[PDB]
């Protein structure tokens, strides 16, 4: 098979990102993956001579042990042939659809060879205990699971392996984004689970061999003003901050009349009775936060960004943007969990929705400790891809603003 | 010898070409030297002669009795690929097992026993200059590994990896460290299965052009490694030796600690706080450092746990770590790992400061972190913890906080000082209390200020400020509220930042104002905050604004 050459960006180079340190079961699960994956060819033993490296973990998901590894540099690098050169349209439609099953399609990369001069920048290491040993160092034959430019060369094969049964339901809407297939319908439950079993089936054909999403049933989370019979002097100090705070997004709030009844130096405690013009206000302003932000409009040439806020008790929200404040998108995620456990399927969740929203994974602002979060994240991470991520402090007053 | 093994495919960096710098004429004694060092370099197969069409040179040196040869790589370095990077990271004693019976090998002249790629030789150029360079030089190439240049030190290590691979498939429970240029071989076999698999090691390695030690050359335990001291069921770190001194230099503190430091891997306790604050303050190494009270005292607590010596045991990977954790004082933690209780594979300290206000509760989660991670490392494997901090106190800090915060399998253990919250914020506001309405204010120009209250039972103050910033007004103005308040206060400020601050605990701080308000929150018994945003008429906040803005904005 002939393979496509791979024209990494000019100026700088190869991603030579450092091995983080994994557990002894973590490796052993490598060392016999790799093996395996050395004697089938899809990669090969590497010499010094190599100086890249991306790091290389060890999830499930399933009792088996599974891979993953950590192309966001490489991403980053060759964007220009993954996004610009090659490129998979993202339908509008996806989004629309009563329900949108989720394939793992990632083995099928393994049967088209790598361009010769590209595979020394898929170079990674799986790292030994008390430094014993170098670590064992590889680089693929073959697409890479992870990397972007995997179903960048894969899309004219991926759409003969797909035309019959295409052609055969017109209304099924199949979006591919790296590893998996993203399959949605209108249909019933039962003849959407059927269609599927039938894809697969086309697919089995090949060699490739779900996860269930209702994107038609995917709602807003307003910013909630309290519904109360006596306010204090505090809950209407609570609702201007939360009120002004919102006038800054949304366009059309007022909050002139329940700020003029904070009149003088008042006791917090102090109940105050509420007037039928700042009634109409929170009522016009409660009428402007169900409905979506005017004026704002995704751009594609634009990163996303993910905001999270813990909010107690296995409750977390956030808030999806490409302007501080113009955000596209805002959710809630509910939970023997744990906070990192937690944030990990939180992390995923906000992902996949922008996968199906957008065909573009966020860039996150996690209110972790990095730390914490590198030695953590791993235990409960079951996705192919990894998003990016920063690490923030939550200012005090969003965590409120936003229930 | 030089080995058999395939060559690493070495190049110049993308759109550079080889070193041509000019050598410098040396005296006849010099050259004499070289001549001498090279003809038998040449005969070894070490180097070869080459012609004058190579058009490349390193320059060359000879050094003093034998005498040395220096080849200054600086610039094919500069033109040389990147490599791999060897190892990050080298073995800790404590991440070793105990094995039945340990050789060291130290492989004979390593890189001049490997050879270099042929289509690389001709870079590695070098000219011995004629007496007083009127005729050509005498020019060589190297056939191996030349010491001093960028990729030896990878490849050696690369080809010594090749060449184990097969005894390693072959003999798996044997274990191979590899270090540098040395092969640390355990097996867990009687003397003379283990004195026979080290010579077929031994002999497999001649097979590959490898030379190592024989019984009678061999390193016989302890074996004085990396500033550790390995004996056959126990493992510490070599003498420590504090100096007694008059007058302590910058030098001589920086020293201290070092040792301290390294000494803090297996003697528990160790302090070095007050130590480096000393350290703090550009003087020079000449330069004495008079020691404070405390300094001394630390040092006098480190002489003592030096005293008497201690060492560590080996690691059964059969059982599982303990980690235990102690607070020593303020930032200062210190811990120790072991298998069976009281038996130490290794111990540390903790002692940073991640941000400028902080807790013992985050704190902790920090040194936990820390810990973990170097379990990792050395241990494939987290520890179980046992720490001194409740339960109830550690589910009511982690429920209540703005971060993800975990901590994995720990159970509480009774060493005092306990970790705890030293106050608590309201979470509704508290009837019958006064309600403080606080300002800052700062001019930016005359870096001046106002900080001050008004209350809601008619009370007011403002204080005038000199070398102010808004945020040192605003954290006045809490102050000011904390301090002419009762035992249960609402305070309302416009503050997000010391909102921030107050929220999260802090029982430390760089700040002397934050420590100032510390104080006053402990002390009280109920205290309520609220924030509101400045500028717009609200309340009591427009008139605490007026009030601190006369004179300033
Ligand atoms: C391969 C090996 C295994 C266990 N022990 C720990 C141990 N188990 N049994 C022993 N018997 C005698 C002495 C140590 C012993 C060792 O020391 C050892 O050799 C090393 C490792 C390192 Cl990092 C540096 C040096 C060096 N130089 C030697």
């Amino acid at each position: 098979i002939e393979t496509v050459p791979v024209k990494l960006k000019p100026g700088m180079d190869g991603p030579k990102v450092k091995q983080w340190p994994l557990t002894e079961e973590k490796i052993k699960a490598l060392v016999e993956i790799c093996t395996e994956m050395e004697k089938e060819g899809k990669i090969s033993k590497i010499g010094p001579e190599n100086p890249y490296n991306t790091p290389v973990f060890a999830i499930k998901k399933s009792t088996k042990w599974r891979k993953l590894v950590d192309f966001r540099e490489l991403n980053k690098r060759t964007q220009d042939f993954w996004e610009v050169q090659l490129g998979i349209p993202h339908p509008a439609g996806l989004k629309k659809n009563k329900s949108v099953t989720v394939l793992d399609v990632g083995d099928a990369y393994f049967s088209v060879p790598l361009d010769e001069d590209f595979r020394k920048y898929t170079a990674f290491t799986i790292p030994s205990i008390n430094n014993e040993t170098p670590g064992i160092r590889y680089q693929y034959n073959v697409l890479p699971q992870g990397w972007k430019g995997s179903p960048a060369i894969f899309q004219s094969s991926m759409t003969k392996i797909l035309e019959p049964f295409r052609k055969q339901n017109p209304d099924i809407v199949i979006y591919q984004y790296m590893d998996d297939l993203y399959v949605g319908s209108d249909l019933e439950i039962g003849q959407h689970r059927t269609k599927i079993e039938e894809l697969r089936q086309h697919l089995l054909r090949w060699g490739l061999t779900g996860y269930e999403l209702h994107p038609d049933k995917w709602t807003v989370q307003p910013i909630v003003l309290p519904e109360k019979d006596s306010w204090t002097v505090n809950d209407i100090q609570k609702l201007v901050g939360k009120l002004n705070w919102a006038s800054q997004i949304y366009p059309g709030i007022k909050v002139r009349q329940l700020c003029k009844l904070l009149r003088g130096t008042k006791a917090l405690t102090e109940v105050i009775p509420l007037t039928e013009e700042a009634e109409l206000e929170l009522a016009e302003n409660r009428e402007i936060l169900k409905e979506p932000v005017h004026g704002v409009y995704y751009d594609p040439s634009k990163d996303l960004i993910a905001e999270i806020q813990k909010q107690g008790q296995g409750q977390w929200t956030y808030q999806i943007y490409q302007e501080p404040f113009k955000n596209l998108k805002t959710g809630k995620y509910a939970r023997h969990t744990n906070d990192v456990k937690q944030l990990t399927e939180a992390v995923q969740k906000i992902t996949t929705e922008s996968i199906v929203i957008w065909g573009k994974t966020p860039k996150f602002k996690l209110p972790i400790q990095k730390e914490t979060w590198e030695t953590w994240w791993t235990e409960y991470w079951q996705a192919t891809w990894i998003p990016e991520w920063e690490f923030v402090n939550t200012p005090p007053l969003v965590k409120l603003w936003y229930q | 010898p030089i080995s058999p093994i395939e060559t690493v495919p070495v190049k110049l960096k993308p759109g550079m070409d080889g070193p041509k710098v000019k050598q410098w004429p040396l005296t006849e004694e010099k050259i004499k030297a070289l001549v001498e060092i090279c003809t038998e370099m040449e005969k070894e197969g070490k180097i070869s002669k080459i012609g004058p069409e190579n058009p490349y040179n390193t320059p060359v040196f000879a050094i003093k009795t034998k005498w040395r040869k220096l080849v200054d790589f600086r610039e094919l370095n500069k033109r040389t690929q990147d490599f791999w990077e060897v190892q990050l990271g080298i073995p800790h004693p404590a991440g070793l097992k105990k094995n039945k019976s340990v050789t060291v090998l130290d492989v004979g002249d390593a890189y001049f026993s490997v050879p270099l790629d042929e289509d690389f030789r001709k870079y590695t150029a070098f000219t011995i200059p004629s007496i007083n360079n009127e005729t050509p030089g005498i020019r060589y190439q190297y056939n191996v590994l030349p010491q001093g240049w960028k990729g030896s030190p990878a490849i050696f290590q690369s080809s010594m990896t090749k060449i184990l691979e097969p005894f390693r498939k072959q003999n798996p429970d044997i274990v191979i460290y590899q270090y540098m240029d040395d092969l640390y071989v355990g097996s867990d076999l009687e003397i003379g299965q283990h004195r026979t698999k080290i010579e077929e090691l031994r002999q497999h390695l001649l097979r590959w052009g490898l030379t190592t030690p024989d019984k009678k050359h061999q390193k016989e335990p302890p074996f004085l490694w990396m500033g550790y001291e390995l004996h056959p069921d126990k493992w510490t770190v070599q003498p420590i030796v504090l100096p007694e001194k008059d007058s302590w230099t910058v030098n001589d503190i920086q020293k201290l600690v070092g040792k301290l430091n390294w000494a803090s891997q297996i003697y528990p306790g160790i302090k070095v706080r007050q130590l480096c604050k000393l350290l703090r303050g550009t003087k020079a190494l000449t330069e004495v450092i008079p020691l404070t009270e405390e300094a001394e005292l630390e040092l006098a607590e480190n002489r003592e746990i030096l005293k008497e010596p201690v060492h560590g045991v080996y690691y059964d990977p059969s059982k599982d770590l303990i980690a235990e954790i102690q607070k020593q004082g303020q930032g200062q933690w210190t811990y120790q790992i072991y298998q069976e209780p009281f038996k130490n594979l290794k111990t540390g300290k903790y002692a940073r400061m991640r941000g400028a206000h902080t807790n013992d509760v985050k704190q902790l989660t920090e040194a936990v972190q820390k810990i973990t991670t170097e379990s990792i490392v050395i241990w494939g494997k987290t520890p179980k913890f046992k720490l001194p901090i409740q339960k109830e106190t550690w589910e009511t800090w982690w429920t209540e906080y703005w971060q993800a915060t975990w901590i994995p399998e720990w159970e509480f253990v009774n060493t005092p000082p306990l970790v705890k919250l030293w106050y608590q914020l309201e979470k509704e506001p508290i009837v019958g209390a006064e309600t403080f309405y606080v300002d800052g204010a700062a001019n930016r120009e005359t870096k001046l200020g106002k900080a001050g209250y008004v209350t809601n039972r008619g009370r007011q103050k403002v204080v005038t400020l000199t070398d102010t910033t808004n945020q040192k007004t605003e954290l006045q103005a809490i102050y000011l509220a904390l301090q002419d308040s009762g035992l249960e206060v609402n305070i309302v400020t416009d503050s997000q930042y010391a909102l921030g601050i107050i929220q999260a605990q802090p029982d430390q701080s760089e700040s002397e104002l934050v420590n100032q308000i510390i104080e006053q929150l402990i002390k009280k018994e109920k205290v309520y905050l609220a924030w509101v945003p400045a500028h717009k008429g609200i309340g009591g906040n427009e008139q605490v604004d007026k009030l601190v803005s006369a004179g300033i904005r």
